[PDB]
RNA sequence: UCUAGCGAAACCA
RNA sequence: CGUGGAGGUCAGUGACGAAGCCUAGACCGUAAGGUCGGGUCGAACGGCCUCUAGUGCAGAUCUUGGUGGUAGUAGCAAAU
RNA sequence: AUAUUGGCGAGAGACCGAUAGCGAACAAGUACAGUGAUGGAAAGAUGAAAAGAACUUUGAAAAGAGAGUGAAAAAGUACGUGAAAUUGUUGAAAGGGAAGGGCAUUUGAUCAGACAUGGUGUUUUGUGCCCUCUGCUCCUUGUGGGUAGGGGAAUCUCGCA
């Protein structure tokens, strides 16, 4: 349990902590991990997401479905992936507002800074 | 990937030329390259069994007792590809007697009535060239037909066994070199019995029969429908003088999945519940979890280690099932997509699903991803499908 | 039946509430024409709504005003469903209160009209 | 035994039907054609807790609490309570069967269905 | 943006105002260019199509495709024959109230030759199919009823036909019905309604199997099941045929609603189909 | 410590316990013959103890000692019980011979009901169930009653009956002046 | 002066 | 007897529906009250042994809110 | 070493759960009132996602009606749940300047009202922990517990069917 005096358990807290949260600590939040193949392959399981990477769908209704993130909506601690979308009755697209927690990712987008942030976790990075 | 449907309710068969992802219920996805109606002969008269000697010839079972070889031929669909023409030239007919069957319609669990069909076609030797394969009744009439040498089949015996025969399974294992011929078989109250036929095709001998249980948990008596059955290989170790050397494995109706070692005895060492409240199951098929191939010709499962064994059944609902060997449920195959009760499930090559039943529709799944590949509308009630050989063509 | 009747629902209507209750009941049960055709008769003083609880006749018009534009709703909804418009009768009405402020007393008009039906001759 | 009851009606308050913020509850005054709760109304001991078919009730929240009625079956009777759900009343009503207790209220939340 | 209750409330509603003010006089200037010209009346309406889910179904091979062997069949799982008339046999379930007795008198006048029984305790229903084979019976017809309210129908061909379980959900007897009628003994015609899928088709033929044929042109009596949105209704109407081109009815027997729930292979063998809450989750498929 | 722990028991909370609307209380305790907690009746305020009871399928007298007061795991001497009903209550008069009149005699009460149940049981499992019970979701119930409405609503049945009839009349299907038609409307129609 | 529209409060075992 | 909260326990109940509401539905209590059915409903809640109290309402021309009649009346800047 | 209802921060609560708790959970010292000093409210909950109702039509406009989304509009930005007072319609009954209850009974309407269907003895056949022979295994080592193989009911006997 909660060994340190400076961690705190509170629900009130917690949750002030969770909605006021400001973007840089929603993309630490906003965290998918990975593959079995991808932790096959750099050794590390969850990552922070970004939008130019690849996932796959591993809860929800629309489960088993996959595809690139079109856009990470941090804003309401969620992100639109492209092809993923409910079509109104008039006809328009609207994505659907998806959770990295019930996300899986299959195809890495890596950057510099990416392939910096995996040596720096310990990834065995190709 | 060509297919042969037995078609029920044209009573005929169906080819079927469709490419990997073909899905008849969705206008978008791939569509069926060819659909061919063969051999229709009336709802009395369907499709029981196909065995397919190689490519140019099958072999049909009626439900009249009658068993026909029938020419293959190709010709150019007029994307190209050749669709398949279809010749009937021998057949041997009158091998049912449903006089026991309706003699035994009291002593039924069933509601309806019962009436005979061609349980086992297939041929007695795992050797090519055989030319003489055995035709299995309900009414335990099992039929010797030879190929002729002038291309004709001809019946060489019709021997008896016990009362309704649900089932039955030669043993090709090991050893085509000696003249032994070992079966099994199994029914309502008919126990499994393992019987010798001589090599002549004359005469048999039943040399071994199974046991049954002692009482249950509320000491009543567990009632013996054995549905589906295939065999390993024997015994490692010593051999125990007089048992016999043979394992082997089964399913009941009342979900008991039931192993034997004759080395052990009679009895089963080993019955499992594999579903709850005694649900009746249908078929038995054997596979590798990786979809590989470690099945005889016949299906036997070429291993000693009962662990290893890993099976996919059906009930008479809508569900198909995987168990490993202890009964542990290894998942539920296509639950989302099949809505009929599956009459029909067969492990191709190792690697694929033939699934087909009262459905209407045929479904190649994936044995090791368990992803559905192929779903097909077909207007009929299936209950066998052979699978040809996988054609990529566009 | 839903399916032999047409609906017509009005919401929030400023309107003096007792004075609509009265001529909701005045107009129950009638032909859809002949029920419009009395509440023109109503805008010109030819005929009166009788008042029997909240009391005689008046004509009260700005009533009757929302109450014959319920009744070309419904005619129009009726003809939208394909109705008679012979055998369409009003059947059921109500009013109730809608809330007071968003003094005022406004309410929620609603009325269902209704084919009339006709029975078949029986054959031997 | 033959149940005496010595009160069929319930006992109300005064002037409670001519106000509608006066419960019904029994509460003390502080005519003599109101019937006033005291205790020469109470029930016969042995007839005391006696349904209508001659058992006590019992409250029954799951199997292992029906298994403690496996004995005094002739004098008690199960009740399944309010909040169980539809996936155990029917456990409970095949285990009750087997063990043969008169459930006093079968069928709820339950349909016969085929 | 603005998560104040009196705040919020109000600037939507006045959005929705100026929004119905707008649509208003759009559809009013849309009326006078339409009053000057008929066509682009008729461009609008080829233009946008009003979505309904009549429109919108899940596409299906069953739908408009032939039944292989239909005769032969037709005449194995169905009484389908003008030469052989059918015995129906009511099968009302144990410790039966009197309202599937009700049920039951009802259910007499519809079907021919039909037979009552009053089912008693410890009859296996295989014991019950060879009486009824021995006594040749062609179909029995078993009233589920609960909570004295007729819930279930259960259809059985006798020569190892197939098993229907249909729900039953409303039911409205002759008396509340307004424009009552009174039945005849005519024998009244038939009419099914959006059986199309290849199991719709199953169970119209079932259904025109069921019901008697040979009707009564004298007395203008018909039945009628409608599907829609797998829900089928039961009604029955009298006729009138008029100058003016429509004809008339008048709703003579009682009416209900019934959803197929199980069709099974042969005396309750194997289940061709069976109902479940995560196909209706889907709520486009529609199997009929 | 008998009594000790049996009032400790009784005016304090028995985990076992549970308590009637009667006023009367009843122990969960497996092992406890009686359904109630009473003094003769805890398992835990006594050393000296018996009782009937059954795993899966066969009966078994459990015996209880004070000289295992200590080791619980090895408390519990188990009989099995014979088939024969009466040669049971000779063994259970055996096992407890120079006994108390309770324990015999609940204890042959307890075997009675359980071998009673045992045949109610091997005859419900003959028993043939034509129904089974269903519980229904009120969700699926308000699925099934607004989407019923809704197709009720959805289709105009009458309109569409109306149709058929007109289709049925113009398609032929009467022959010449039937008598659904009368003549003359007929001759409108032709 | 009438109709229409709007429309109280005092008080209330 | 009832209410909020607390310790222990019932490996208590619960999205196959908790709590709450309604119930010209049944039952048990002398009563305070409790138990179940049905309907509605959507996410928590109970029994027992104890502890603790902001713990039980019809009134106080009590406080606050809501709704009547008066009354379509008075009357027309009584607020617009 | 001490005080600290302020500041800057933390961490807790047998505290209150939107008439409570700060006046203020919300754009609260706000709107507003007062010339001013000052006084000072009310106001939380759509949904998992706005997917917030395309399109047709009535309609000045407000509001509708078809239609559709949604698991649920028995969730439609008046929105969780939705009590009472009070209102409208329909049905039933009563009344004619009738007030209420208590007891007791009819009449009318209405509801509940077996998943009850077994026991005892005898008999037929079959099966198994029944019989016989051959074992293995746990200790609480006994008035024990579990368990295998083959044979038999030809005879007996128990249980089951
Ligand atoms: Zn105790």
């Amino acid at each position: 349990a909660k060994q340190s005096l400076d961690v705190s358990s509170d629900r009130r807290k917690a949750r002030k902590a969770y909605f006021t949260a400001p973007s840089s600590q929603r993309r630490v939040l906003l965290s998918a991990p990975l593959s079995k193949e991808l932790r096959a392959q750099y050794g590390i399981k969850a990552l922070p997401i970004r939008r130019d990477d690849e996932v796959l769908v591993v809860r929800g209704s629309k489960k088993g479905q996959e595809g690139k993130i079109s856009s990470v909506y941090r804003l309401k601690f969620a992100v639109q992936v492209d092809k993923v979308t409910k079509e109104k009755v008039n006809g328009a697209s609207v994505p659907i507002n998806l959770h990295p927690s019930k996300l899986v990712i299959t195809k890495l987008h890596l950057d510099k800074d990416r392939k910096a942030l995996i040596q720096r976790k310990g990834g065995k990075l190709e | 990937m060509r297919l042969l449907v037995s078609c029920v309710d044209s009573g005929s068969i169906k080819e079927v030329l469709c490419n990997i992802g073909t899905d008849t219920s969705v206008q978008s996805a791939l569509q069926p390259f060819h659909v061919a109606p063969h051999l229709a002969e009336g709802l009395k008269a369907y499709v029981d069994r196909m065995w397919v000697i190689s490519e140019d010839e099958a072999i049909l079972a009626r439900n009249s007792g009658v068993v026909e070889l029938v020419k293959i031929s190709k010709h150019l669909k007029e994307p190209k590809f050749d669709i398949s023409e279809f010749e009937i030239t021998s057949s041997v007919s009158d091998l049912f007697d449903d006089a026991k069957l309706e003699s035994l319609s009291s002593k039924s669990v069933k509601r309806t009535k019962l009436v005979d069909g061609f349980v086992t076609l297939c041929p007695i030797k795992k050797d090519s060239s055989n030319n003489t394969f055995v035709a299995a009744t309900k009414s335990g009439l099992l039929h010797i037909i030879k190929k002729g040498e002038d291309k004709k089949l001809i019946k060489l015996a019709s021997l008896g066994l016990k009362a309704p025969v649900e089932f039955l399974q030669l043993y090709d294992l090991e050893d085509t070199d000696t003249d032994k011929y070992i079966f099994a078989y199994g029914g309502e109250e008919n126990l499994i019995k393992l019987v010798e036929i001589d090599s002549s095709f004359q005469s048999l001998k039943q040399i071994w029969e199974a046991k049954n249980v002692k009482n249950d948990r509320l000491d009543m008596r567990v009632p013996v429908w054995p549905m589906a059955l295939r065999f390993l290989e024997p015994s490692p170790g010593k051999t125990e003088k007089g048992k016999l050397n043979y394992q082997f494995a089964a399913i009941t109706r009342w979900s008991h999945l039931t192993k034997y070692s004759t080395q052990h005895g009679r009895k089963p060492f080993a019955q499992i519940d594999l579903l709850p409240n005694r649900e009746p199951l249908s078929q038995m098929e054997v596979f590798d979890a990786k979809g590989e191939n470690v099945v005889s010709s016949l299906g036997n499962f070429q291993s000693e280690t009962f662990n290893e064994l890993n099976v996919i059944t059906t009930d008479y609902k809508k569900n198909v099932f995987k168990f490993d060997g202890n009964g542990r449920m290894l998942g539920k195959v296509g639950r989302d997509d099949i809505t009929g009760s599956s009459t029909y499930i067969h492990v191709h090559d190792g690697k694929y699903l033939l699934q087909g039943g009262l459905d209407r529709y045929v479904r190649i799944f994936d044995i090791k991803t368990n992803k559905m590949l192929v779903k097909v509308y077909v207007g009929s009630r299936i209950n066998f499908i052979v699978m040809l050989d996988d054609v990529e063509i566009e | 039946n839903p399916a032999k009747s047409a609906s017509a629902r009005g919401s929030y209507l400023r309107v003096s509430f007792k004075n609509t209750r009265e001529t909701a009941q005045a107009i129950n049960g009638w032909e859809l024409t002949k029920a419009q055709k009395y509440l023109e008769q109503v805008l010109d003083h030819q005929r009166a709504i009788p008042f029997r609880r909240f009391n005689k006749a008046r004509w009260p018009a700005k009533s009757v005003k929302f109450v014959q534009g319920l009744l070309q709703n419904a005619a129009a909804n009726a003809e939208a469903k394909g109705l008679d418009a012979t055998k369409l009768y009003v059947s059921h009405i109500q009013v109730n209160q809608a809330p007071k402020q968003r003094e005022s007393s406004p309410s929620h008009i609603e009325l269902v009209v209704t084919e009339k039906e006709e029975a078949v001759a029986k054959a031997a | 035994p033959k149940i005496v009851k010595k009160h069929t009606k319930k006992f109300k308050r005064h002037h409670s039907d001519r106000y509608h913020r006066v419960a019904e509850n029994w509460r003390k005054q502080k005519r003599g054609n109101i019937s006033q709760p005291k205790i020469g109304y109470g029930s016969n001991k042995k007839t005391k807790f006696l349904s209508p078919s001659g058992h006590k009730t019992f409250l029954v929240a799951n199997v292992k609490d029906l298994e403690t009625l496996t004995m005094h079956t002739k004098t008690y009777a199960a009740e399944i309570a309010h909040n169980i759900s539809a996936k155990n009343r029917v456990v409970i009503l095949a285990r009750a069967k087997a063990l043969g207790i008169k459930v006093t209220n079968p069928k709820g939340r339950l349909a016969l269905e085929a | 943006n603005i998560t104040n209750k009196l705040k919020r409330q109000e600037i939507f509603a006045d959005i929705k105002h100026e929004k119905n003010k707008e649509r208003h006089t759009m559809r009013r200037k849309r009326a006078k260019e339409e009053r000057e010209n008929p066509e682009l009346r008729e461009q609008r309406l080829k233009e946008n199509v009003t979505q309904t889910i009549e429109n919108t179904r899940v596409y299906d091979e069953t739908i408009n495709k032939e039944v292989e062997g239909d005769e032969d069949d037709l005449m194995r799982y169905f009484n389908s024959n003008s030469n052989e008339p059918p015995k129906i046999f009511l099968t009302t379930n144990v410790n039966a109230k009197k309202s599937a007795y009700e049920f039951a008198n009802i259910l007499i006048e519809i079907l021919p030759n039909v037979t009552f029984v009053k089912r008693k305790f410890g009859y296996k229903l295989k014991e019950i199919s060879d009486i009824c084979i021995k006594r040749n019976f062609t179909d029995i017809v078993i009233i589920n009823e609960d909570k004295k309210k007729v819930t279930g129908l259960t259809f059985i061909h006798l020569p190892e036909g197939p098993t229907f379980y249909f729900k039953l959900s409303s039911f409205v007897e002759v008396k509340k019905i307004v424009g009552h009628g009174r039945p005849t003994s005519h024998i009244p015609e038939l009419i099914l309604n959006n059986f199309q899928t290849r199991l719709g088709q199953t169970v119209g033929r079932l259904f025109q199997s069921i019901l008697p044929q040979n009707p009564d042109i004298e007395g203008r009596q018909v039945i009628t099941l409608h599907n829609q949105r797998d829900y089928i209704f039961f009604r029955r109407h009298r006729y009138v045929f008029k100058d003016n081109e429509r004809v008339g009815l008048q709703e003579l027997g009682p009416q209900f609603t019934l959803k197929l729930k199980r069709l099974q292979r042969g005396i309750k063998e194997e289940t061709e189909w069976e109902h479940k809450p995560e196909m209706d989750k889907e709520k486009k498929k529609f199997y009929l | 410590s008998d009594e000790i722990v049996w009032q400790v028991i009784n005016q304090s909370f028995c985990s076992h316990r549970i308590k009637a609307p009667n006023g009367q209380n009843f122990c969960r305790n497996e092992y406890n013959v009686t359904g109630l907690c009473t003094r003769q009746s805890c398992p835990l305020a006594n050393s000296k103890y018996a009782t009937v009871k059954c795993d899966n399928g066969k009966l078994y007298l459990y015996m209880k000692t004070p000289e295992r007061a200590h080791t619980p795991a090895k408390l519990w001497e188990r009989i099995k019980l014979s088939k024969n009903y009466t040669k049971a209550l000779q063994q259970i008069d055996e096992h407890l011979l120079h006994w108390s009149k309770f324990f015999r005699h609940k204890c042959k009460q307890r075997f009675t009901k359980l071998t009673q149940v045992m045949i109610t049981e091997r005859r419900l499992a003959l028993r043939e169930e034509e129904r089974h019970y269903v519980g229904v979701a009120p969700k699926v119930k308000r699925r099934e009653q607004n989407r019923e409405r809704k197709a009720l609503v959805a289709a105009k049945i009458e309109k569409a009956i109306e149709k058929e009839l007109m289709d049925r009349l113009k398609s032929g299907a009467y022959g010449d002046k039937p008598l659904n038609v009368d003549e003359k409307v007929w001759k409108k129609i032709m």
